[PDB]
RNA sequence: UUUCUCCCAGUACGAAAGGACAAGAGAAAUAGAGCCACC
């Protein structure tokens, strides 16, 4: 059972009803247009209408990196390296624009977030446009990539090897040296992962929404 | 308005040139252009535009107001602007 | 066919091109010597001459015919 | 020169073919410009390099004369 | 209405030197029509270009607006946008130097392509 | 977002951008009534000690849904007649500079690669 | 709140050169009051 993590309402003190009137839009949307099963790290295709151009589609492919928005604002962004540019696009799940979303490769990265394959090498998030759809299996999990990627010299957007970042996929070994991790250390702050105050549980809440899906099918 | 505390706020403010966009009949919602002031579960007064272009526009709206009791013709229980994409229409294409 | 008219219809397109110079244009006129054609220049002049009969005419053959009569035989036993 | 000139022979008739099918262009300067091309490179070329330029051109010719309209 | 086949021939009867369209395929996303205009001389470019707005505006393009014409202090280089089609008009001579007609035709094999180069710029210390 | 500074890298054929130099060019101002430039804003880039307009053609600064966010800042050299300085540009341009508000035809003609 | 462009319209007007109004539309900019769907 994968549930969408836009179906997941955020904490709030907003009314309900308001997720159970978008959620049903959704799923109506939804059979119009069919949103299939993707994680990050995944490349995809997304075919969308495009505005400038009259009557001609665009397919952009690339990996993913991010996922973000919940209802139907949620959004999610690819990222790939077009004649040695590399460019992020943020498509939005229920435009009414995005003709059809095609999962090209379906698997899974070490890290829910991908922003430091800026920092990494160009080959980790360079993917071609034109690849093929590779063969999945339905009932399994996705395939989950396991390799490292390398970085480029220390300067980074963000300090990934600050334990709050966590980072799995990025060998710092090779930039960064074990008493630089003992620096980055410092911001440990152990507490927070005993911490009650930033839990937040939704096993009710998705195990409710599972039937609520399935049943507008 | 919000108040601020000492530094403010928590006074009455109007926006004006909002739009309709819809309304739901069974949970009396109504979809209005733009931001309100004010904090969420707050209310908020509802009144037609005062501006000079929008004069007269109850004229072919219920003039005193909209009676269920007469149910001369049941509303549909979502109401849409023509502009308006209704969810579950086809993919817009800009062709 | 009119071995007539394709010996004067091949002089024809030959006549139609511009750049070369019909000083000489005989049936017996010759190209690399006779006119001083280049290898583009016999390249495009079999091209004018195949539009009028309808190409199927490959250069394996065509350049070694070197004068008109030659390609209007060839033209005469291919037809 | 060419490994196998009855491409080149092919390659301008094609190309002249293609200028009388195109209207949107003007006929006079496509037919100019496709002579003056042949004159510039086919003159002098390398094996290799003149396998390139008639086999793009060949893909030229297949391909709705790459574009023009 | 204002279509590609109507502007062509109003560019012939303007006997317009050069004319160059190129087709945009489906997969392509840009215009459908890129079209490349020769005139003999500035005070020619001006009348051409005058010539074409003012039929596309006669003839409907009422959904349309109208087009404002780019260029004209240019001596050399005129290029009026429409609805479904691009025309850039030019002088002859400047027609072989800009070479539009080879960036279209040849979409990434245009020889000029390769004439852009790169550069290195470090700091100075 | 380009603003005050902001190192660019000249996306042109023309002979000052073309030919390598040690300071890179700067963009100190904007030739809009905001200070910030965005992507088709006219410019003006000091390259090879001399000065000369260029138009934005991408940014690094996050974008809006929907749209690429580039990686580099790239630029097009335009003369004062309105003529691009540039006869070629090698980086992908976006599409949008057609329908944005100005004149942009003469530099799309100009753009070989389209994204 | 202010500005620019377009439109009206190469029209009115004027021998020509040249060249408007008002009304309407789109863009921005700043100020003010707010707002967090997205970033």
């Amino acid at each position: 059972r994968f549930l969408s993590p836009e179906f997941i309402p955020p904490r709030g003190r907003t009314n309900p009803l308001k997720f159970k009137i978008e959620r049903k839009d959704m799923l109506d949307r939804r059979k119009v247009l069919p949103i299939p099963e993707f994680y990050v790290g995944s490349i995809l295709r997304v075919t969308t209408a495009d505005p400038y151009a009259s009557g001609k589609t665009s397919q952009f492919l690339g990996i993913c990196i991010k996922r973000s928005g919940n209802g139907l604002g949620a959004t999610f962004t690819l990222r790939n390296t077009i004649e040695g540019q590399g460019v992020e696009i943020c498509f939005e799940l229920y435009n009414p624009r995005i003709q059809e979303i095609q999962v090209v490769k379906l698997e899974k990265r070490l890290d829910d977030n991908l922003l430091y394959l800026r920092d990494a090498l160009p080959e980790y998030s360079t993917f071609d446009v034109n690849m093929k759809p590779v063969p999945q299996e339905a009932c399994q999990e996705v395939p989950v990539n396991k390799l490292k990627v390398k970085m480029k010299p220390k300067p980074w957007s963000k300090r990934w090897e600050r334990p709050n970042f966590n980072i799995k996929g990025i060998r710092f070994d090779l930039a960064l040296t074990e008493e630089q991790m003992k620096e980055a250390q410092k911001w440990n702050k152990p507490w927070i992962e005993f911490d009650m105050m930033r839990e937040y549980d939704t096993s009710k809440i998705e195990a409710a929404l599972w039937e609520e899906i399935e049943a507008s099918k | 308005t919000i108040g601020k505390g000492f530094q403010m706020g928590n006074q009455n403010r109007t926006v004006y040139g909002l739009k309709v966009w819809r309304v739901n009949t069974k949970h009396n919602i109504i979809y209005v252009n733009g931001s309100v002031p004010g904090h969420k579960n707050c209310l908020v007064k509802i009144k037609d535009s005062t501006l000079p272009a929008y004069k007269d526009s109850c004229k072919n709206l219920p003039f005193p107001t909209y009676f269920p009791d007469g149910d001369e013709e049941e509303l549909p229980e979502d109401l849409f602007d023509e502009s308006v994409w209704q969810p579950s229409e086809p993919s817009i294409t800009f062709a | 066919l009119t071995l007539d008219g394709i010996k004067d219809r091949v002089l024809y397109v030959l006549k139609l091109y511009d750049k070369i110079d019909p000083e000489k244009l005989s049936v017996n006129s010759h190209f690399m010597k006779d006119l001083g054609l280049d290898s583009l220049d016999q390249v495009e002049i079999i091209m004018a001459m195949e539009d009028e009969f309808g190409f199927e005419i490959p250069d394996i053959d065509a350049e070694k015919l070197m004068c008109p009569q030659e390609i209007v035989d060839y033209i005469a036993d291919k037809k | 020169a060419p490994w196998s000139r009855e491409a080149v022979l092919c390659l301008y008739r094609a190309l002249l073919r293609q200028g009388r099918e195109l209207r949107y262009t003007d006929r006079d300067f496509y037919f100019a410009s496709i002579r003056r091309e042949f004159r510039k490179n086919q003159k002098l070329e390398n094996l290799e390099a003149r396998e390139k330029q008639l086999e793009k051109g060949l893909v030229f010719l297949h391909s709705k004369l790459g574009g023009l309209i | 209405k204002f279509d590609i086949d109507m502007l062509v021939s109003l560019l012939r009867q303007e006997n317009a030197r050069d004319i160059c369209v190129i087709q945009v395929p489906p997969e392509m996303r840009y215009t459908d029509y890129f079209v490349i205009g020769s005139g003999t001389s500035t005070r020619h470019l001006h009348a051409m270009v005058h010539y074409l707005v003012k039929m596309y505006k006669h003839l409907k393009c009422r959904s349309d607006p109208y087009v404002k014409i780019e260029g004209k202090d240019a001596d050399d280089w005129l290029c009026v946008d429409f609805g479904s089609m691009v025309i850039h008009l030019m002088l002859p001579e400047t027609r072989e130097t800009y070479e539009l007609e080879k960036l279209w035709t040849l979409r990434s094999f245009d020889d000029q392509l390769a004439q852009i180069a790169a550069e290195t710029l470090p700091e100075d210390f | 977002a380009v603003q005050k500074m902001t190192r660019v890298r000249v996306v042109d054929n023309s002979a000052l951008g073309s030919t390598p130099y040690h300071r890179p060019p700067r963009c100190i101002h904007v030739y809009n009534k905001s200070g910030v430039g965005k992507v088709g804003d006219q410019i003006l880039l000091a390259i090879r000690g001399q000065k000369k307009k260029a138009l934005i053609v991408g940014h690094r600064m996050p974008g809006s849904r929907m749209t690429p966010k580039f990686d580099s800042n790239n630029v097009v050299l335009i003369e004062d007649n309105g003529n691009p300085v540039g006869t070629r540009i090698k980086i992908p341009i976006p599409t949008s500079l057609r329908r944005r508000e100005g004149e942009y035809s003469k530099v799309l003609a100009i753009a070989q690669n389209f994204v």
